[PDB]
This record gives C-alpha cells, structure tokens and sequence, in this order.
C-alpha cells in the first residue's frame, strides 16, 4: 500500500528470563522486488539473519531483519538505527528505538473468592490485578504451593490504558479457577508479576484461606504501666 | 494455631485457626486473634525531650502484616528473587515500643575542663555491649 | 519459650540440690538479669535469688546462683533442704511478669532412720538383684520359702519344692550353695516396675520361722537434658554394660498414650521420616556406641530411650537409658538450600557452612549410604586426598571463607543422586546434608569430547557459553589434588573462551576445566581430558 | 486486491435499547461498476435501498446494504440469508447467516476493594467480572446511586474464552476507581451486564460498605 | 611519722571524659631531705615525673610520682607495681593495684516532686537516686531540655555503702531545685549517671509534669480488622 | 606539733531524748606537761572533771575535759569561756561558744517508691528528705507501725550545705528498703526528724499504699 519502516522492541519474556534481546527491523509495502538492503550502526553481529521475503494480504510484501544481541547493552542505554534502501526511493529511510524513560512500578493485588461462589462447592475463582505501570508490557504467572502451573490452566487479558488521573498508566487482569476442596482445605496460591520498572524485576503475592475474610475476630488489648520493650 | 505475624516495632501478634463442621459444611468456622500491648510511659519520637507522652495509638492491619524481605521462586528451570509487598518505602517508620534485641543510644554534650565534648548515652543498657 | 530445664526434681531432707537452666547465647541474654522465683496462690512470683546480688531472707547461707555466658546456662545451688520447700518454681530472664521463664516442680520427702527392723534393696529397671536371708541352724532340711505381701494378703512366689508363681516364670531362683552354708539367697533377673513392695522370707511352718521383712524398690532412669538448635545435629551415647554386649539394641521415642514408636534398630529397621539423616556406629569394648541425627526439625523433641532386647523393641524387663531433647527455633545456623538440581553432563556447586571461629581446621565431604544400619564414608578432604573413583570430577575450595566453603562436582550421571554430608574437625560440629536430584535437560557450557594432541604441536580448545553468563568471569584451570589453579591470559563476545597450549610435553597431560564465577561465588563447570601421543 | 463477500449480525447495543438495528450484506474489494442486485429470501415488505456506496482502505471499492425500516424481529430465529450478484464468471455469490443455540446465561460477581487501598485514602478500586456465556457478545455499564456513569470514567477489557471441560465459554472483566470519601460515606455502586440469553436482558449487582455483615468481632481490655 | 606508701587509682572523670589517665604513687613521713628514687613494672613510653616535695600532717616531707599513659593497660586489666627508695633505707617498699572485678551496674531512679510543694507555687525539688553498684566511684550530672546545667546549681552527697542483703553495694543521691513556672509549662529534666560497669559509660533518665500517673486519656482505633492479612 | 584549744557544743542526741549533756574544752598539740589547768569562769552548777591524755597526730598529748550539767543554761542562752595554761608564752588560751540565733525549721518529705521496682518482687525503697534548716545538726529515725527500727537497718547521709541564694541552709536524705509483701499488705511507715527549731523536738510524716491511678481507655474499631 505504502512503504513504511518500523523497528520493534525486544519481547519481555525472552529479555527477563535470559538476555536474548533480539531486535527486529521491517519495511512494509515494497514496490516490486526483494533486492533490499539493511544497515545498523552497531555492527557487532554482522551475521544479521535476514528472513525470507514473506507477503501480506491485499497486495503487500514485507522484509524482516534481526540483529541478535545480549541483555547487557539494551539495559545500559545504547541506541539502534536501522536503515533500508528499497529501489522505489531516491533517499534512504531510517528508524530509531531505545529504552524507555519515566517509568512507574505496578501495584499488585490478589483478591479472595466471592461469597456466593463458595456456597456451591464446585469451583472458586481467584483474581490478580496489576495497575499503574508506564510501559505496556508485563508478565503474569501462577503458582500452587511452590510448583508453577502450566500456562494452559488460566486466562490473562491484554494491557489497556486506564482513564487519566493526569499521566498515562496501564492495567492487566488474570483469573484462575480452583477446585473448592483445595481452597477449603488450606492450600496456598501465588501470583507473580514481572516488569521493567521493578527493582528485582519480579514481585509476588501469596494467599490462602487463613489470609482471607474471617468470621470471628477476638481483639485483646493489654495495658503496660511497666515499660515498653515487647519481650 | 498458625502464627501469621509477630511485629516488634508495634508489639502486635496475630494467630488464626480453622474449625470444620461435619454438619452441612457451610457452617465452617475461621477464627483470628489479635494481641496488642500498649505502652503508657514512653515518648512519640524516641529521643528524650519529645511531646511528653504519646496518647493516640493507630493500628492498620495492612501495615502490620507486611513482609519486607525478598524470596526465591523456581519458575521453569531457574531461581529468581522476588519482593513480597508494595509498601516498603526506602527506615522512617515510627515505632511504638523498644525492641529487646536492638540498641538505642543518644548523644549529649558535656563539659570537661576548658573544652566541650560530645558523648554518647544508652537508653536500653542491656542490649548495647561491644562483644 | 526458649528456656529449658528439668521439669521434675526429687530429693530428700538434709541434702543439697543443683538446677541448671538454658538460654540462647545472644548478647542481650548474656548480660540480662537471671532469677529464681516461687509462685503461690496469688498469681505472682516472689523472687528468692537474683543475678544482681539479691538473696532473700529464707535463702541466706544456703543458696547461690552462677551464670556461664560461654555455655548459655545458669545454675542454682540450694543446700539444707526441708519439707517446706515442696512446690512450683520458675527459672527465667528479665522481668518476672513476662513469660521468658520455665516451670519447675520440686518435691521433698522425709528420709530413712531408726528402722533397723526392715532392710532395703534398690536396683535399676531390668538389672539383677539378690536377697540374702538366714534360716536357723535348728533347720537343716526344713522348708525355705518366700512370701509376697500384696496389700490385703500374703501370697507365695517360690517354695523349696518347685512351685513358682505364673507372674515370675523363668526369672527367679533360690540358691543354697555348698561350703556348709545354712543361709539362703533368692536371685531375680530382669526386674520390672511391677515387682516393688515389701516381701517376707520364711523358714518353715514351724515355731522357729526366722523371718526378716525386706523392701524392694525399682528405679526409673533420670533423663539427660540436651539443648540443640533448628537445622543442627545431635549425638546420643548409649553406655550400657558389658553384660548385654551380645543383645540387639534400639532407639524409640515416647508419645502421648504410652507407646514408643521405634526410630532405629540393629535388626535393620528405620523410620521413613529419618531417611538420609541418621547413623548408627559399631560398638566398643564396653558395648558403648553412639547415634548421630542431623537436620533437626521442630517435631523432633521429646523423650528418647535406648535399650536392649532380643526382638528389637521396647518391652518389659529390659534395661534402658533416657534423654530429653529441646529444639531452640531461635537459631543462628544459616538457612541453606536443601535440594540441588542438575542434569546429566552438568555440574553442581554446593556451599557448606561451618562456625567462624575454627577457620584453621580441616574440612571433609561425605556420601551417605543406606542398606545397612548406616554409614557415611569420605569422598574428599581439605588437604589433598580424593577417592580414586572421583578423579578429575570433584574438588573442594575454601573460597568464601567466612564460615562457608564450596564443593564442585561435574560429569553428573543418574547414579549421583542421594544425600551428602559435610564435616569438620572442630569441637562444635554442625553436620549439614544436601540432596542431589537429576532431571532432564542439556548443560549450559558446551565443550568438545575427548581431545588428542600430537607431540610437539600447538592445540586450541573452545568453550561456548550462553548470553546469561555474559556478565560473569570465565576461566580455564588444570585439575590437581590440592585444587585447580587458573591459567594466565583469549576471549570474545558471547561465545568461545579458548584455551591454547603452545608446546606439549607429557607434563601438560590431564584433565582441564572450563568455568564461570562471580569473583568469589563459583558456578557451572565442565571438563575435558587431554592425551599426548607419538 | 482479492475480492470477498461477508455478512454480519445486528449489534447488541441496538437490539435491546433502540430502533436502528439493521443488518449487513457487504462486498469487500472491487474495481468495477454498479452490477449489484440484492435479494433477501424473507420478504416481509421492508425498504431495501443500499447502505453507503463508498470505498475502503488502500484502494478497494465496496458496497453495503442495511435494512432501515424494519428492526429485524428474529426472536423466532429465521435463516435470513443474502444472495448477491455481479457480472463476473458464472457464480453470483451468496452468504452465510444463522443463529446458533447453546445459550448460557452469564454469572456476574462484583468485588469489594482491596484492604490495602482503604488505609491510604486517595482512591479505591472496584471490580466487576462476568463469566460463563457462550456467544461472545456482552455489554457492561456501571451505576452509582441511580445516575448512570459515562463511558469514559471506567475501563473494560475484551471478551476472551476460558479453558473448560468440553463446553466452550467466555469471560470479561471491568474496573472502576472512585474516591475514598464516597466509599466511607455510604454510597452505593452497581454493575450491570447485558447479554443475549437473559429474559430481561440485564443483570444487576450491588455493593457498598456494610455489605459484609456476619463478621463477629469481640473486644476486651485488661488492667 | 612512720613512713608508708600506697597506690591511687586514676580518677573517673578522666577515664570517661578525657585522655590522660594519670596513675600516682605517694609517700608519707620522710625526715630530712628528698633523695627518693622510683620505678614501675611497665615502662612503655613512661616519661615519669617526680616533681617537688610538700608538707604532710604536722609538717613532714612527702613526694609523689605519676605515670602518664595508663588508659589501655588499665581497661585491658594489667597490673602495676611501685617501689621507692629513700637514702636511709636498705629495703625498698612496694605497692600494687589493678582494675577491679565482680562489678555491678547501678539502678537509676528519678522521682517527681511531692504534692505539698506544688501548692505553695514557688520552687519544686527533683531527686535522683543511684543504687546497687559495687565499685565506689560514680558521676552525676543534670540536664534541662538539652542543655547541661552548671555544677553550682545542685547538690550531691558522697557515695556510701548500704546494708547487706547479699554482696556489698553502694548508693548515692542528688537534688535539684527548679522554678514552678518552668515546671508547670511543660519542660523536661534529665539525670545522667556514669560508672565503670555501665556499657557506654553513661546512662540517663527523664521526667516531666505528666509522668507519675490523674485520670489520663488514651485512645486506640484498630482501623481495619477483617482485611486479608498478607 | 603545735598547740590549739577548741570547745564543743553539747551533742544533739543527748539534748532531745537523754538528760545530761556534756561540754568539752580540748587542748591539742602539747606532747608533755600534764599539769594543765582547765577553769570555766562561770563556776557554778557542777564541778569540772579533767581528763587523762591521749594520742593525736603521732605526737600530741591532747588532754580534754567535761563540764556537765550545763544542758539547761545552754537552752536558756548563756555563754561559756574556757581557759588553760601551756609552758611557753606569756599568755594563756581562751575560746568562746554560745548558742546562736536566726534558726529555721526543717521541711520533711517522704516519697513513694518508684514504679520500676515493683516489677521485680524484691525489696522496695522509701526516701525521706529534710531541707532548709539553719543549724547543721539533725537526727533521722524510722518507724514501722509503732515499733521502732534499729539503726543498722537503713542509711543516712551527712548534712551538707545547699546552693541557696538568700541565706545559708542545709539538707539531708535517708532511705529504707522493706519487703514487697509488707508494702502490698497495707502496713504503714514513718520518718521522724528532730531539730532545735521544732518546739516539740520531733516531727514525723507517714506513708503507705493507697495514697494519692485510674485510666480512661476508649477503643474505636471503626
Ligand atoms: C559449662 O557448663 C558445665 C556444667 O554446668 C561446667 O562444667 C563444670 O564447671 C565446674 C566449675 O567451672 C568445674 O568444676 C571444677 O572442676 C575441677 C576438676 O575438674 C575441680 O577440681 C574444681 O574444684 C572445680 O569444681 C567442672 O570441672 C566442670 N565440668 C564438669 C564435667 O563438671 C563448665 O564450667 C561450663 N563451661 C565453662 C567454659 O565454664
Ligand atoms: C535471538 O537470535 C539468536 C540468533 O539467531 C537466536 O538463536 C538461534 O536459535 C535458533 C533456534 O534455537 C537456532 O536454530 C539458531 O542456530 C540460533 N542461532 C544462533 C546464532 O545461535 C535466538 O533464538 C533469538 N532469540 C530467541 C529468544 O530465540
Ligand atoms: C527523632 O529524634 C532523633 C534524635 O536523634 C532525630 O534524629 C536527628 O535529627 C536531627 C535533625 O536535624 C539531625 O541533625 C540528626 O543528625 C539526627 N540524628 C540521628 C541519629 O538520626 C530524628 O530526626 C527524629 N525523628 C522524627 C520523626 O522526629
Ligand atoms: C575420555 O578419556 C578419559 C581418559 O581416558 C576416560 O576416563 C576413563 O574412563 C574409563 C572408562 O570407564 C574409566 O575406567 C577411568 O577411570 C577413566 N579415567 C581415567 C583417568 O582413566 C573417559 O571415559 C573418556 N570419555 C569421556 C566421554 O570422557
Ligand atoms: C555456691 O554455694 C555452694 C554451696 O555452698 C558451693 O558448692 C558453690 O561453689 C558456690 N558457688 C560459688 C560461685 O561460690
Ligand atoms: C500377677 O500380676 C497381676 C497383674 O496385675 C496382678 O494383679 C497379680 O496380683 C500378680 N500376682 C502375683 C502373685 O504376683
Ligand atoms: C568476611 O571476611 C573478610 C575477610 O577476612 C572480613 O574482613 C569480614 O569481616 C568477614 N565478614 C564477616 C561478617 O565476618
Ligand atoms: C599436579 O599433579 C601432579 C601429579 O599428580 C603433581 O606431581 C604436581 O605436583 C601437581 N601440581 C600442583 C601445582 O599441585
Ligand atoms: C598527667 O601529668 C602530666 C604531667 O604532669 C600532665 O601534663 C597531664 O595534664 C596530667 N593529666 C591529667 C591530670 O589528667
Ligand atoms: C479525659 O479524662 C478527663 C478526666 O478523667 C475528662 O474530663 C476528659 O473529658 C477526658 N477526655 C479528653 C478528651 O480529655
Ligand atoms: C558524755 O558523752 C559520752 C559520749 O560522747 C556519753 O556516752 C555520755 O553519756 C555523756 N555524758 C557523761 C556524763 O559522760
């Protein structure tokens, strides 16, 4: 339709669990042929894997390019400046991407099951909600006990942006359905979230039936004319 | 019983217990007990001339139960370190009691001859010994 | 709650007593105030002696209190006891109204005296005793007999004509020996708790009837107090006599409803919970032996008994020996990983802690073996010995050095799974155990297989590593008995740290290692053997 | 580009609340003239002038039809299919239209805020969740008191499908952040979910403070 | 008179607030001149000073000597000896001393004013008591707010030993008079006690007009009770 | 050494409780000369007793004397003059002593025990303070109930001079440690102070428990 170039930032899962910060440069809508050119400024991995000239629907051909790298440099603030020299232009066209600034770490909440779902004794629902983070990408995992559940057992949505209290932030959700014989018995569950703006890049929250809403509370206040030392 | 939290900065202790029922199992019982020790003879800030007695004490549950220490999780085939709370602001908390295992000193200026020296006192004398 | 001492204390009038109480050796506790108090029907201890110089009015001259900070104990000595000292007391630290205390019960009862008309006999439960009884010279061949006075009535247990009672079958005998002896003796083996009371001899139905009433008390064993930590270790010393050196032994643990559950035997028995963390050593000249238990948990506390019986359990009539165990939970032993996972062809690195004060000692490393009573032989030590089956795949390094050393074991197989122990020559002795599991996967570092070399030619060897090790340090080393030492600097981007050997005589033969490290903490390694031909 | 022809359903926001619910017979991709004749096999008697005769994205022409003067009363569930025409090779094209069964009513849950947010007193978060419905078509509207809130003061997600035991079902969430003074004062909030399968097509829930009643605290002080 | 010789420990105000812990050896009852010579057992940088003579009781010469730099051997626990020699002698004398053992830590109590003094509304009296310490030496200072008061504003008695209920211990008192305007306004006062067996050489206690309870109010809120403790 | 004459006031314990008080005129620093002649000039009442010598400051024959029976003319306000004779000069010795004036009465306080002592269940401490009296001589006695305690069961300090601005005054303290159960029963304790300025010669105060507490707590729980 119209030749437009784009760089793409490396994927969150590969970068957090490893260092495979692979970049990706792609022009879309070439004129006739596949004889295109590519050039980055950090020519470290000169074996840049140019992919096959795939197509796209309603009359569109696209070219890809990958410059493989390691997690180290991307986190220190370098810059990457892909180029292209497709024949339908008389002057090349560039794009540039780097790491983000003005970040915010998320707020993670883990909600207990509701009341009218426990009175049916079949299944219960846990809900993890992460809110208030500046870049749009985030990870969500689950745990039962200390063993990670496989990814086909729960449902995660995408990351939308919330209405503005001044500045721009995002939010996600995920739910997990659990056999009610295991919640009432005393098993513990956990929600883990990974994001760029966190200090150790991961944070988790654990819940069980003892850390929920109780039905009898006993408060006992004790005065101390003696001293304050808390033996 | 299972110990949920035992906080020494405010001297709070929280335990809990589940008591089942083998008669229409929605009459189950979950119990939680909270134990609070209120001091009546120490200051607001822990430094000696300060607002002669604290008279108002505030206990928020989410501030007592927080876990401000890291942990290790095994996700697929690695081990990663993770934090456990949102409220771990970086130490400026106001404690209500002293801690039996910690030191608390103070600095006082005194005069010895034609000079002035700056010496150090002890407010909990059992717990500050160079060993 | 962290305080521990003797629950019950028994004594008789006129004699002294000594009580020991235990606390954690924290510097707050080594300088705080210790006290000995007595509680009445008002809900408050009245202090009787203190660590700061207070002696009460009633305890002046009799008692004192001593504190040993290096042990973590304090002792209370009381003298000239009386019957008015029977009640409940407390050991403790700090202020009396708090709960850093421990409850003690004390019972004093009046002693013997003036009763020459009755003799006494006291032995241990399961030992031998004999009763000496005169029968008069006017009886040469006239009945000898014993009589058991059970409450209301006297019954008979052994005549001089062969009737022995069904309660005492096979463990009683009457002897009048030769040598012109006109007394007699009754010998009893394997004493029980159901044999106490007051007996009475007899010589016949006759008017003569030289009776002499006697007592028979049987002693329970007093427990021995043991004070240990979480994730530490304990050693019991069973020290029965030589007279039971050829009987099977056991170790059980008491419970609530009068039921020992057995923990170990000599007939090949073991509990499922103690799999991998219990030993049982062979015994000495005197039949003494020891039992080592490592990795202590919270439910490991209670009374322990070791005895001797043929079927290997606790039964009536066997001598025993007791212990009382307490687990601290306020421990200073660092929380280390318990399970360590590796794949086939990979390596493992294990941090083994010890106590900081004996840093000039000798360290060892051992593999636990079952299918026996229990054994644990060496694999490597800290001065240059290594087992012949583990040559070129095992080393011990003293690298962190603040009460931690490392062990590196590569070329893993599925046989290497199990439980491993670390030991020291020091006086204080924690023994730490780690389990190795093998899972499926491919190793991180990648090296070629076995490598040949020509006589008189340079050789180059690569070692590729992933992108996650790009921020560490890399090295090659040559394995030896004393340890492997690095080689002088051959590096690149995230691949190919390469060893090169300029000329070759046979002094360059052996095993070489490729590995990574973060300065002090070591990581994954891999190995390659280099031959030399002609 | 390569041409195609598709058919749609009436949108759910009009079927329950309006009189502009109209259907579709579109034609995607064209480089030709008016060779179009649309015929719908039920013929109740409406007026069937075309939609907007216009173009599309990246140089494609298009036609469309809607059914303005009949609000599509197909609660009885007809087949209701379009059969287009154009002068190409000898197959004037038809389309696919139906109404599937297996209707499952949703289950809607409205949650109290997390207790960590109540202690800071800036803004609190409410969460609605609807789960377990077979047609992936639903609308969510909030309420405070009895005054409806506009669609720009809250955030809702798409409608995804969930793992299950053979029967396929869908789920959707929504959140809303309100002020702490309105929560602690005693105001009421409500979530409202509209779906195909319900008898009055809308399910409410409600929440406020003092909604968890059976908690049974007991206080005591000594000396 | 009859000549004697003794050894004095270094003063406590120098061991806690200074550097130069001078130890001294004396002599009494000399006759006619001063030809006296001295030595000690350690001599690590010992620049010993003898100084001039003096006049003792009824008039008799008496010369002492001092040994600078004796802080770390004293606190470490070394032992010192002193021998002298006068020209009319064939027997040097001797003396020894060391830092003591079996020590105890004092108990410090600060007492509020009595009730009859507050009504007359002129001046009130605070009392500081230290009790139960085994070596006799002690220091007492006062503070008003954060500033130290001068030594000519209060009165402190000597340290005497108290009746025996076990081991032998000592005790000391002090009083301070302050105006009732400064007391009823809300100022605070502190008493500081210094001793060898204390850990950081000083401890203190404080009091004001509210302490000593009256009918005080206290408030506890206990905000969220059933709130997912995690 | 060197001679010096000095007198002495009568003792305070013998004025208030006892009957006969002494009055001493000592002469220190002589070393010899047993023929010393004390002679009080208002020579009436009793007769003067001389004394045997003693030792003082390694050489002195410090001879003393006592004129008894002058306890009541002391309280009436008379004046005494002692004299002596020493073997050197052209002069005798002479000194003078009389009861002075401008006296003040002591103010006695008795303080309750501190609160950190009752936690230990050992002895508790009572403190008695006497302040503001012009002659330095004072006595302190303690009582439990009505029975008197022996003098070896408590501790009193000396009477120093306090930093006043207007006129010169003195102060003294005393402590008594008793059993905790005796305090918790309800037994009463008393402190007595005797002085010249008090006309009835003794004043006392009394303390026990229940002398003077209640807190008013409020919980909220939202
Ligand atoms: C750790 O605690 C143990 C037991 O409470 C202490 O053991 C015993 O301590 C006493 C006094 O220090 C020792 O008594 C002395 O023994 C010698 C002969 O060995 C005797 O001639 C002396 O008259 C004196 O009574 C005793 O030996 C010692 N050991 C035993 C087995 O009784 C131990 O002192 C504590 N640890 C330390 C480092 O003090
Ligand atoms: C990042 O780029 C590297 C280099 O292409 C990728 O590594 C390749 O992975 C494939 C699949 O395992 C292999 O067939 C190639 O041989 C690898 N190439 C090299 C040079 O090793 C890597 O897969 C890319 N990113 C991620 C996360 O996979
Ligand atoms: C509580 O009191 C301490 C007293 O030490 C305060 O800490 C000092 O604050 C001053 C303020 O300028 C600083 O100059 C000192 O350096 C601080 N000293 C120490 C040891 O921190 C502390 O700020 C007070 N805290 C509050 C909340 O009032
Ligand atoms: C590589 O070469 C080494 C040395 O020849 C091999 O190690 C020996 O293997 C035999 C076969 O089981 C053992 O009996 C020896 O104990 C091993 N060590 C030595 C020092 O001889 C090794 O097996 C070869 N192969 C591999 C894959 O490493
Ligand atoms: C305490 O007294 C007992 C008996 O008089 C004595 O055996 C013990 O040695 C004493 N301890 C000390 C430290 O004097
Ligand atoms: C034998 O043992 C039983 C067991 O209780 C006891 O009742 C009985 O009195 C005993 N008899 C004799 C003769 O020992
Ligand atoms: C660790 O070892 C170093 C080197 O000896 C030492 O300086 C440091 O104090 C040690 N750390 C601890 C906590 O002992
Ligand atoms: C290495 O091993 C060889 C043979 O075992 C030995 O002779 C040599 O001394 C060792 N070298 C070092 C540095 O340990
Ligand atoms: C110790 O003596 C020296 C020499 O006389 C003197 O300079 C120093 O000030 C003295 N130190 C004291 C008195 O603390
Ligand atoms: C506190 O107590 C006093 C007297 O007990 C009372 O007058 C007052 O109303 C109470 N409350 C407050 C807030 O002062
Ligand atoms: C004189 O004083 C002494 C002691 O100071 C005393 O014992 C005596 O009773 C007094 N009176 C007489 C007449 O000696």
């Amino acid at each position: 339709c119209h030749p437009r170039l784009s760089l793409h930032r490396p994927a969150l899962e590969d970068l957090l669990l490893g260092s495979e910060a692979n970049l990706t440069c792609t022009l879309t809508g070439l004129r006739d042929a596949s004889g295109v050119t590519f050039t980055w400024t950090p020519s470290s991995g000169k074996s840049a894997v140019q992919g096959p000239p795939e197509r796209d629907l309603c009359g569109c051909y696209s070219v890809s390019s990958v410059l493989p790298g390691c997690a180290e440099p991307w986190n220190h603030g370098k810059t990457f400046t892909c180029t292209a020299a497709y024949p339908e232009s008389k002057t090349p066209l560039t794009a540039t991407l780097s790491k983000s600034g003005n970040t915010f770490r998320p707020e993670v909440h883990l909600l207990p099951p509701p009341s009218e779902e426990l009175a049916l004794n079949e299944l219960v629902t846990l809900t993890c909600l992460a809110r208030g983070f500046s870049p749009k990408d985030v990870l969500v995992r689950w745990l039962q006990g200390s063993q990670e559940l496989p990814r086909e057992k729960y449902l995660t949505w995408a990351s939308r942006q919330e209405p503005s209290q001044g500045t721009t932030t995002f939010a996600v959700t995920s739910i997990l359905r659990v056999a009610a014989e295991d919640w009432k018995k005393g098993d513990t569950f956990s929600c883990m979230v990974g994001h760029e703006a966190l200090p150790l890049a991961f944070t988790q929250k654990t819940i069980d039936r003892l850390a929920g809403k109780p039905t009898h509370v006993n408060v006992s206040v004790v005065m101390a004319e003696v001293d304050g030392t808390c033996y | 019983r299972i110990v949920l939290v035992d906080n020494k900065c405010k001297c709070a202790r929280i335990t809990s217990r589940i008591i089942r029922s083998s008669e229409d199992p929605n009459e189950d019982i979950v119990e939680r007990n909270i134990r609070i020790i209120v001091p009546l003879n120490n200051r607001e800030n822990i430094s000696d001339p300060t607002s002669p007695l604290r008279t108002r004490f505030v206990y928020h549950l989410s501030d007592l139960c927080k876990k401000c220490d890291p942990t290790e999780v095994e996700l697929d085939n690695q081990i990663v370190t993770a934090t456990q709370s949102n409220i771990c602001d970086e130490a400026t908390e106001t404690c209500y009691t002293y801690d039996r295992n910690k030191c608390y000193t103070a600095v006082v200026p005194l005069v010895y001859g034609g000079e002035t020296k700056m010496v150090e006192t002890a407010l909990t004398p059992d717990a500050c010994y160079p060993d | 709650s962290p305080i521990f001492g003797p629950e019950e204390v028994n004594s008789v009038e006129g004699n002294s007593v000594s009580i020991t109480c235990y606390y954690p050796p924290t510097s707050v506790n080594r300088h705080t105030r210790k006290y000995w108090c007595r509680q009445g029907a008002r809900g408050g201890c009245i202090t009787l002696i203190s660590s700061e110089g207070y002696v009460s009015s009633k305890y002046a001259g009799r008692a004192n209190l001593t504190n040993f900070p290096e042990n973590g104990t304090f002792v209370v000595n009381i003298a000239q006891l009386s019957q008015d000292d029977s009640g409940r007391y407390k050991c403790g630290l700090g202020i009396n109204s708090r709960g850093l205390s421990f409850d003690v019960s004390l019972e004093v009862s009046q002693g013997p005296g003036l009763l020459n008309d009755t003799k006494v006999y006291t032995v241990d439960l399961g030992r031998t005793v004999t009763i000496n009884c005169p029968f008069k010279t006017e009886n040469a061949q006239k009945r000898k007999s014993l009589y058991k006075q059970i409450g209301l009535y006297p019954v008979l247990v052994i005549d001089s004509s062969g009737y022995v009672n069904p309660n005492y079958t096979g463990r009683i005998r009457l002897d009048i020996q030769g040598t012109g002896q006109l007394l007699f003796s009754v010998v009893i083996n394997q004493l029980r708790l159901s044999d106490a009371g007051q007996y009475l001899c007899q010589a016949g139905d006759d008017s003569n009837s030289n009776k002499k009433n006697a007592d028979l008390q049987v002693l329970k064993p007093e427990p021995e107090l043991v004070y240990e930590d979480l994730r530490g270790s304990v050693t019991f010393h069973c020290a029965l006599g030589p007279e039971v050196a050829n009987v099977a032994k056991f170790l059980c643990r008491q419970s609530s409803g009068e039921n020992c559950d057995v923990v170990v035997n000599t007939l090949g028995k073991r509990a499922p919970a103690f799999e991998g963390r219990i030993l049982l050593n062979p015994q000495d000249k005197d039949g003494s032996f020891s039992v080592v238990i490592t990795g202590l948990r919270k439910e490991d506390a209670g009374r322990y008994l070791c005895g001797a019986h043929s079927d290997g359990q606790l039964q009536e009539g066997s001598p025993i020996q007791a212990w009382q165990l307490f687990v601290n939970e306020e421990s200073t032993i660092p929380r280390s990983p318990t399970v360590v996972k590796g794949v086939a062809g990979g390596s493992v690195a294990v941090l083994c802690p010890y106590n900081r004060k004996e840093s000039k000692s000798i360290k060892y490393w051992c593999l636990w073996e079952g299918a026996q009573n229990g054994r644990c032989p060496l694999l490597v030590d800290s001065e240059g010995w290594v087992k012949a089956q583990y040559e070129g795949r095992l080393s011990l390094l003293e690298e962190p050095g603040n009460g931690t050393f490392t062990v590196i074991l590569n070329q893993l197989t599925s046989r290497d799974a199990g439980f491993y122990w670390c030991l020291t020559n020091g006086d204080t002795l924690w023994r730490t155990t780690v389990e190795i599991k093998i899972i499926e996967g491919e190793p991180n570092l990648k090296v070629p297989g076995n490598v040949t070399a020509v006589l008189g030619e340079t050789l180059k060897v690569p070692c590729h590593f992933p992108c996650k090790f790009s921020s560490y340090e890399k090295y090659w080393c040559k394995w030896n008995n004393t340890g492997c030492q690095a080689l002088p600097s051959c590096d690149e981007n995230s691949r190919l740290v390469s060893l090169t050997l300029n000329l070759v005589t046979r002094a360059d033969e052996g095993w070489y290692w490729c590995g990574v490290k973060q300065g002090h903490f070591y990581g994954e390694t891999a190995a390659v053997y280099v031959a030399v031909e002609e």
